[PDB]
């Protein structure tokens, strides 16, 4: 096959330190 | 102004954050957290994954 699934995608669930 | 679109589905696990999907584009994007940013769905401000999203030009 010639259709491989996107590799994993970084941490999103971090959050910044300040706002 | 400006807009953006989601890579894929994710879930805002916080206070002022929104979900967004790939097929629902959302304006009024900006960058306010060196690694998250902001996002505006018709009127609804909150904050925009810099990791499941991206800025349109």
């Amino acid at each position: 096959q010639r259709n491989r699934m996107p590799p994993p995608r970084p941490d999103v669930g971090s959050k910044p330190d300040s706002i | 102004g400006i807009t953006a679109v989601a890579l894929y589905d994710y879930q805002a696990a916080g206070d002022d954050e929104i979900s967004f999907d790939p097929d629902d584009i959302i304006t009024n994007i900006e960058m306010i957290d060196d690694g998250w940013w902001r996002g505006v769905c018709k009127g609804r401000y909150g904050l925009f994954p810099a990791n499941y999203v991206e800025l349109r030009q």
